[PDB]
RNA sequence: GCUCGCCGGAAGACCAAGGGUUCCUGUCCAACGUUAAUCGGGGCAGGGUGAGUCGACCCCUAAGGCGAGGCCGAAAGGCGUAGUCGAUGGGAAACAGGUUAAUAUUCCUGUACUUGGUGUUACUGCGAAGGGGGGACGGAGAAGGCUAUGUUGGCCGGGCGACGGUUGUCCCGGUUUAAGCGUGUAGGCUGGUUUUCCAGGCAAAUCCGGAAAAUCAAGGCUGAGGCGUGAUGACGAGGCACUACGGUGCUGAAGCAACAAAUGCCCUGCUUCCAGGAAAAGCCUCUAAGCAUCAGGUAACAUCAAAUCGUACCCCAAACCGACACAGGUGGUCAGGUAGAGAAUACCAAGGCGCUUGAGAGAACUCGGGUGAAGGAACUAGGCAAAAUGGUGCCGUAACUUCGGGAGAAGGCACGCUGAUAUGUAGGUGAAGCGACUUGCUCGUGGAGCUGAAAUCAGUCGAAGAUACCAGCUGGCUGCAACUGUUUAUUAAAAACACAGCACUGUGCAAACACGAAAGUGGACGUAUACGGUGUGACGCCUGCCCGGUGCCGGAAGGUUAAUU
RNA sequence: AGGACCGAACCGACUAAUGUUGAAAAAUUAGCGGAUGACUUGUGGCUGGGGGUGAAAGGCCAAUCAAACCGGGAGAUAGCU
């Protein structure tokens, strides 16, 4: 089991964009910023618990930092089964 | 059989092949093979320690029984094989107990023949015996120097040794160089001469033929600059000096043997 | 024409990287020198 | 937007390496961009890289590195055993459609597949750091069987012609379909099955190796492609709407056959050759210590797990390497048509471009071309440069020679189109049918169709028929080096170097010799038909004389002679 | 069969012109040579300065070579300018 604290740490923010929206309304998938070391499993469990929704699968990609000073962050494609989240 | 190639092109005009119909045409016996990576003449420091080596065809080492230890078990010759690693060529022998090994192929040996090692084997080619048991005047090959060590002498293509005398624990051998050497009579030997005596009749015919034996070109000393070789420069072809190695030791006559540990065994230095 | 610098990250790290410097005392002295001078980029290792 | 030019085995597409956000979108025009710029790889802001199956990581190893102890060496350190790393190599598995402004074998849709764990049930000998198989291998060449792919017919949808003609031996487009699963064939290879026994594989084994005996030899492995299914699916020429004029939605006909086919596959095959062609793991089998109504194994079935990381973009280039948006360099993969032997070349297709200064004029002179009357090397250091020759078939061909050459020697001649032979021939491919059978991915026979040279004869055209591009100038006499090769990156490609061969000399193995204060290592896992050094330089005919000197080799009677005492 | 032959890719580099403040710190253009080999190329490795490596040219060793580069001795020394 992944304990409560890590779940409270792995979800940073919901990623909002045209891709993120269209993903929500077509694939029923939500896009999140997650802790850079979060795992498919950790994101899955955290979403299921903290959002009380049911998830099919998680796809993750690390977005490389843009010159400025942007830090590398991980983007998560969370595919819900049927619950409406937000 | 030595065969001349017809001169359909330069580089074939002078080739003389040594073709042997009895050599096995398949692959060798895989249980007696090891990888044998080339060196280029470099030692573990990475420096060339022997010049003119490198390139050449890839070769797998065949494990050859030089010791001939299985005493009293007769063995039959299965086939004769090309061996890239010797000038001689080898024979796969099967022992009646189910073991196979490679030996140097004696002169007349051929597939189906029976060989045997021991103290009681018969005096005939291919049989390995301690030199106590071999008649004086015999022609042997693959001779040992220290008992149980393995054959080291007379082991190239057409070579052999004559057991000249037996005086106590030592036999006097006429090595192929013309040297009389004493060796303990407990050292083993094989009757006969090493086969493939025609090996020396081949003519490579072209530079590439040498290159694919791994032999790289030799630049003459006198063709270099003075900083490169003692046979230095000159305007034109100049020599004017006593010939030497690249390291300045007089070649053409000067004698380099300096071993007093084994001088006791040299009955007569070659000539 | 072919110029002298033909980059290769593997070869770079093997030839001048941090652990290659640390392998021998002479490399560790290179590192000590570069710290003493205060180099921002201590080796090629990126 | 319409034309026109250019590339097209690339200047198209796709990657690796390298780079690093250049990607896509909106704004902007200071600087940057060799000009202007409203544009941009520029500035600024926002987005974009989704994986059990692709790669990395990972299991395993090569060259090599490092290396517990160890052996060495003033120290620092060197080498190296057990080991441990290290790909450029070997180890499990996904494909087709659709999608975004930018990601797709990753998303979605359809159809799959792999490897473990965990249960449950059945049935059981399981179990190594060990053994034996396997992995697992060269070069050349020659088929055959195929496929990608093309071409043509048929089919289906549309057309009826800006100018004579054009309801047809007309015109134009489409005619696509995968992993997987079933099947097992053109090939390729080996006989098989029991029984007994053992001087082998550390020991030992039922595995493998050997030796017998019997009985069948007709048994098994492997392998493209085809075919069926996947798939009543998807796609599809087109319409038909709507519209931001970008584009989006909706519907959808035919979807076959023949021939010609790769450098791709069968094939790591086969044949030949000498130069004799990795390694280890996964894998499969055997047991050992052990475990023993257990554990494990094996099969079915269910369940779960397959993390992490790379994924944008450029990538023969304005994103890499060259200070530059530099005429240079840069590994792999794919590669259509018509001519053509071709990946040459000409022109094109898909696709991509027109090279980030332009507008005039139409001087000398410069550069890069074209053409020249009469001459024809008179030029010049020298035919430098230019011009010339060029293809295929066939005829013909000298001295000389090491018999292979020389030799495309030299020199000729026939090339187009049309018609006939023969409404297309020789040949290739091959349906129906017809029989057979050990009856289907069958064999024989038979030939529809399809493709299709080369010739001969006759006729015709232009000045000319290898009509372009493309594509040998040739002969004679000599020097030198035999030759193919190699070199002064960036003024010398040679007669130099190398070479096969030849000789001389060292060298008995702990070899000589080299690199190392050493340990060691190469030589060499080689053994005098072997290795090193040296001179010459294929081959033919040959290599005379001289040992004074100087080296080297052998002797040392005698003289002399060091430390030492 | 062949260090066979002709000829693309590929690898070279004989000749001529141009360029010489270049498009380029050695290229371009027209020809040229080899093109199954003593070949060519990718990726890694290995050899180090009196040292390597060299089919040998004093060639090559990061546009540097009769002794690399970098830092130190070192403000070497300079009857010379």
């Amino acid at each position: 089991m992944i304990r409560e604290e890590r779940l409270l740490k792995v979800l940073r923010a919901p990623h909002v964009s045209e891709k993120a929206s269209t993903a929500m309304e077509k694939s029923n998938t939500i896009v999140l910023k997650v802790a850079k070391d979060a795992t498919k499993a950790e994101i899955k469990a955290a979403v299921q618990k903290l959002f009380e929704v049911e998830v099919e699968v998680v796809n993750t990609l690390v977005v490389k930092g843009k010159v400025k000073r942007r830090s590398d962050w991980k983007k998560a494609y969370v595919t819900l089964k049927e619950g409406q989240n937000l | 059989a030595v065969v001349k190639c017809k001169p359909t092109s330069p580089g074939r005009r002078h080739v003389v092949k040594v073709v042997n119909p009895e050599l096995h045409k398949g692959k060798p016996f895989a249980p007696l093979l090891e990888k044998n990576s080339k060196s280029g003449g470099r030692n573990n420091n990475g420096r060339i320690t022997t010049r003119h080596i490198g390139g050449g065809h890839k070769q797998a080492y065949r494990i050859v029984d030089f010791k001939r230890n299985k005493d009293g078990i007769p063995a039959v010759v299965e086939r004769l094989e090309y061996d890239p690693n010797r000038s001689a060529n080898i024979a796969l022998v099967l022992y009646k107990d189910g073991e196979r090994r490679y030996i140097l192929a004696p002169k007349g040996l051929k597939a189906g023949d029976q060989i045997q090692s021991g103290v009681d084997a018969a005096i005939k080619p291919g049989n390995t015996l301690p030199m106590r048991n071999i008649p004086v005047g015999s022609t042997v090959h693959n001779v040992e120097m220290k008992p149980g060590k393995g054959g080291q002498l007379a082991r190239s293509a057409g070579t052999y040794v004559q057991i000249v005398a037996r005086d106590g624990a030592y036999v006097t051998l006429r090595l192929r160089s013309g040297e009389m050497r004493k060796v303990e009579a407990d050292c083993r030997a094989t009757l006969g001469e090493v086969g493939n005596a025609e090996h020396m009749l081949r003519v490579l015919g072209k530079a590439g033929a040498a290159r694919w034996r791994g032999v790289r070109p030799t630049v003459r000393g006198t063709a270099m600059n003075p900083v490169d070789h003692p046979h230095g420069g000159g305007e034109g072809r100049n020599f004017g000096k006593h010939p030497v190695t690249p390291w300045g030791v007089q070649t053409k006559g000067k004698k380099t043997r300096s071993n007093k540990r084994t001088d006791k065994f040299i009955v007569r230095r070659r000539s | 024409m072919k110029r002298t610098f033909q980059p290769s990250v593997l070869k770079r790290n093997r030839s001048h990287g941090f652990r290659a410097r640390m392998a021998t005392k002479n490399g560790r002295q290179v590192l000590a020198r570069r710290r003493a001078k205060g180099r921002a980029r201590l080796t090629v290792s990126k």
